[PDB]
RNA sequence: UAAGGUGAUAUGAACCGUUAUAACCGGCGAUUUCCGAAUGGGGAAACCCAGUGUGUUUCGACACACUAUCAUUAACUGAAUCCAUAGGUUAAUGAGGCGAACCGGGGGAACUGAAACAUCUAAGUACCCCGAGGAAAAGAAAUCAACCGAGAUUCCCCCAG
RNA sequence: AGGGUGACAGCCCCGUACACAAAAAUGCACAUGCUGUGAGCUCGAUGAGUAGGGCGGGACACGUGGUAUCCUGUCUGAAUA
RNA sequence: UUUUGUAUAAUGGGUCAGCGACUUAUAUUCUGUAGCAAGGUUAACCGAAUAGGGGAGCCGAAGGGAAACCGAGUCUUAACUGGGCGUUAAGUUGCAGGGUAUAGACCCGAAACCCGGUGAUCUAGCCAUGGGCAGGUUGAAGGUUGGGUAACACUAACUGGAGGACCGAACCGACUAAUGUUGAAAAAUUAGCGGAUGACUUGUGGCUGGGGGUGAAAGGCCAAUCAAACCGGGAGAUAGCU
RNA sequence: GUUUAUUAAAAACACAGCACUGUGCAAACACGAAAGUGGACGUAUACGGUGUGACGCCUGCCCGGUGCCGGAAGGUUAAUUGAUGGGGUUAGCGCAAGCGAAGCUCUUGAUCGAAGCCCCGGUAAACGGCGGCCGGUCCUAAGGUAGCGA
RNA sequence: UGAGCCUUGAUGUGUAGGAUAGGUGGGAGGCUUUGAAGUGUGGACGCCAGUCUGCAUGGAGCCGACCUUGAAAUACCACCCUUUAAUGUUUGAUGUUCUAACGUUGACCCGUAAUCCGGGUUGCGGACAGUGUCUGGUGGGUAGUUUGACUGGGGCGGUCU
RNA sequence: GCUUGACUGCGAGCGUGACGGCGCGAGCAGGUGCGAAAGCAGGUCAUAGUGAUCCGGUGGUUCUGAAUGGAAGGGCCAUC
């Protein structure tokens, strides 16, 4: 499936180029989210005019966190904060993420979500990460500097 | 019952031959897949019954046609 | 149109009429209980039980009208959910059922024949199902022909067992 | 023509040939209205998940054979005067 | 009638009356007859319609060869002195008839196969809600007065009232015999017989449907029908048989 | 207790008990083109299937065959894929028998390719089987033990 | 962990030799301060001669007609043939991770005074499961059938040209 | 001893079969072997040693070749 990137995208491409993706990961991840659309020829002559609002408006404002599934892991982001929890095991605590924050506040900022709420989950025996979260027990268990820091 | 929306397939009769040409009846089925499909128009998910030559024929038409289509024939989705 | 009539069994009674509302015939109207698609809800068909709105009343109760489902359009209304959407109420329009054959479509046997029998036949027949019309279907060549030409579909006779 | 009349009726009766008839409703033709559908010439354009193909079936008089053409359940898939 | 053979003790018929079985359509071959004759004849269709038009076609006058092809000849063969098949026989169109072919094909007659519906008012199982079970026996557990152990074991009396317990009516059944067998009755009567507080029985309503149900299992039962119900249809199935 | 309503009531069926086996729950299994439903508003002390059939003594030996179960070096093996070869067509060259690029095309079928089957082990309250020979020995998977017996 | 491939880095011992000559053009000097030549040395390769490579310092020079040589320079440039290193890169594979398809007969909210259904939030699984087409195996669970004749009845035996 | 007549096309005329077929055959054309020659030779003293049709495989044959030229396929001949 050939399609247009709107934005960056980790191993295709960068700001606009025909590359031919896999119909589910079109399908399913970059249509979905604004990070492709597909050209179906007036699409592409569509884009050729709006590329100078893309290109520098959307461009500024945000290029990164296109699905806060890859890019939050990679672009280290809200590292700094100043509430620490209980004993250093995140449950259920979204914490903060936008406030006592300086690089997230120019241009493209990326973000992040809360975890899962508490039905089962306590503060021992375990532990969360502060970024986008679908699986909360077998996702990566790495220290955000938010859970004791 | 099993038909696809976007085209139509349904469930055809035909023939399952021997190697001694025993023609006993059979169905042929379609492919189908009930898929979520995110419409940009509504800002949705619309939910539709859709063989997987009906998922191409979206990819190719775009899920707008398709579904002016759909309600052009009625089809309430 | 009329000198005779009130249907027949089917007599009788009481009447009606005889120059034109007796009767009879044709056109157009009115009435058209209840069940039945039955449609206010229910039900063991022709029954049981209601709601709302007007209008009467002797204060006992009465009469009429509306009140189904679904589809389409609109108007208001409107969750989880901010905008929205699903959804809810109302209003107009339409449908539902029955009917012999013919018609198009979705499914689809077996007996039987083959001197058994399985490919084949029977036969896309019987039968079931959906849908329309007075007809239906098809229809104006991405068709044939043969280097000459024909010129949409449909039907009959040959070609030809 | 036919049918009745106490047996078999052209002239007994009802009819038949033929010539006539509508207050009212309605059909058919012309003429003839209202609304609404839009002729002609010139430019163009001129039907893509489609034709075609692999696999499995079906309809073609044709049972896959050396088997053209047609439909499509599945997977693919052009040119475009 | 059927047979080698029938008075046959082999089939059929109680009698009378009425009905009851070689047909129709289209093809094709032969025979008779009629018309025309190297020609014969039209089909559909038109048509004021049994006329007339319509020769599209069909058969015939030429055969041989697988065929191209040749032609009163041709094929076979390198080629025939040969050999095969033809050249020396009028056909065609109706009408009548005899055969044959497709159709039910002289008539009646299966067991059975398939399709679509009707049936759990009988019965089999289950489900819900009501009901029934005279009377008389035996006398478990348990419990109190005793006999007994340092305390459990334990042995008698009284109390108690268990059990798919016992005898036996109602009720449910059906082991034996007789009767009856064109019955009183398409399964019963009489005399005896099993169970009879349970895995019981019974009323009312409901559910399970035919290659299916249900079955404490007998191929049992599913409306007097069951190794595949009944009704209607394919259907005049087929019948080398009577 | 049940059973062939209507020629069979029994030694037949059922049964409490026992054994094997499957089933981790959206259970197995069953009725159902499916949705769903029972199992079960149950949860391995449960549920299904199969066999035997109170209770007492017991229940011997054989895994060679069929079945099931488990594991595997290797062999063969489908769809799919399509290496190479062969043939038809024609551009051309041919004083010509003939040769013959590209494209389209018919045919062949190198390579990849799972279970299964072949092979190894277990299992008999799975289907089943359970000797001769001469007064030690052949064969087998093992050679009928206990008990009972015209 | 394999292969094709734009392109470029490495591969070219009849021997003549200053020692490691695929080849045709173009040409008489290429590189060296985004560093030459000299040394240790990195794993590659090797015919037992070095080619080409990373880095350390390095700081003004290695490499022709050379005379020979069937072939005259890796002096520059370009297509290209034997061989051989890598990646952007195309699909093959094993593995691990992930989420956004897809499942949920988990929890909570709403439609809604509703163990259905749907939407939503969240968790748990997750490209697995499962469904469509195609395919090998199994498959009396089910179905349709076949299983001869002669014959001193039939069967068993015999026979059949 | 020499040889390939275990030949090719035909075949008057017969015999035996319901038929499908089977069998014997002088003689003609071509070419050949043996014999000086006359002549003999179309397998073996004779009579058993066999399987119709359909489908298909191989060699030959420009007979046909679905617009035309090919080709595929089909026919004819030999044969499995």
């Amino acid at each position: 499936m050939q399609v247009i990137l709107l934005d960056k995208v980790a191993n295709l491409g960068s700001l606009g180029d025909q590359v031919n993706v896999k119909a589910g990961y079109a399908r399913n991840f970059l249509v979905p989210q604004g990070k492709a659309v597909p050209a179906t020829k007036k699409n592409i002559e569509f884009f050729e005019a709006r590329r100078a609002e893309l290109e520098a408006k959307l461009a500024e404002v945000l290029a990164a966190a296109n699905a806060r599934a890859e890019k939050i892991n990679a672009l280290e982001t809200v590292t700094i904060a100043s509430k620490a929890g209980d004993e250093g095991k995140l449950f259920g605590s979204i914490g903060t993420r936008d406030i006592a924050d300086a690089v997230t506040a120019a241009g493209v900022e990326v973000a992040k979500s809360e975890v899962r709420l508490p039905n089962g989950v306590l503060r021992t025996t375990g532990e969360h990460e502060v970024s986008f979260q679908v699986h909360s027990e077998v996702f990566a268990k790495v220290i955000v500097n938010v859970v004791a820091e | 019952s099993r038909v696809c929306q976007v085209t139509g397939k349904r469930p055809v009769t035909g023939n399952n031959r021997s190697h001694a040409l025993n023609a006993t009846k059979r169905r042929f089925l379609p492919n189908l897949h009930s898929h979520r499909f995110w419409v940009e128009s509504e800002k949705r998910f619309v939910t539709l019954r859709v063989s997987a030559k009906g998922m191409r024929v979206i990819d190719k038409k775009g899920i707008d046609t398709v579904l002016a289509e759909l309600r052009a024939r009625g089809e309430k989705y």
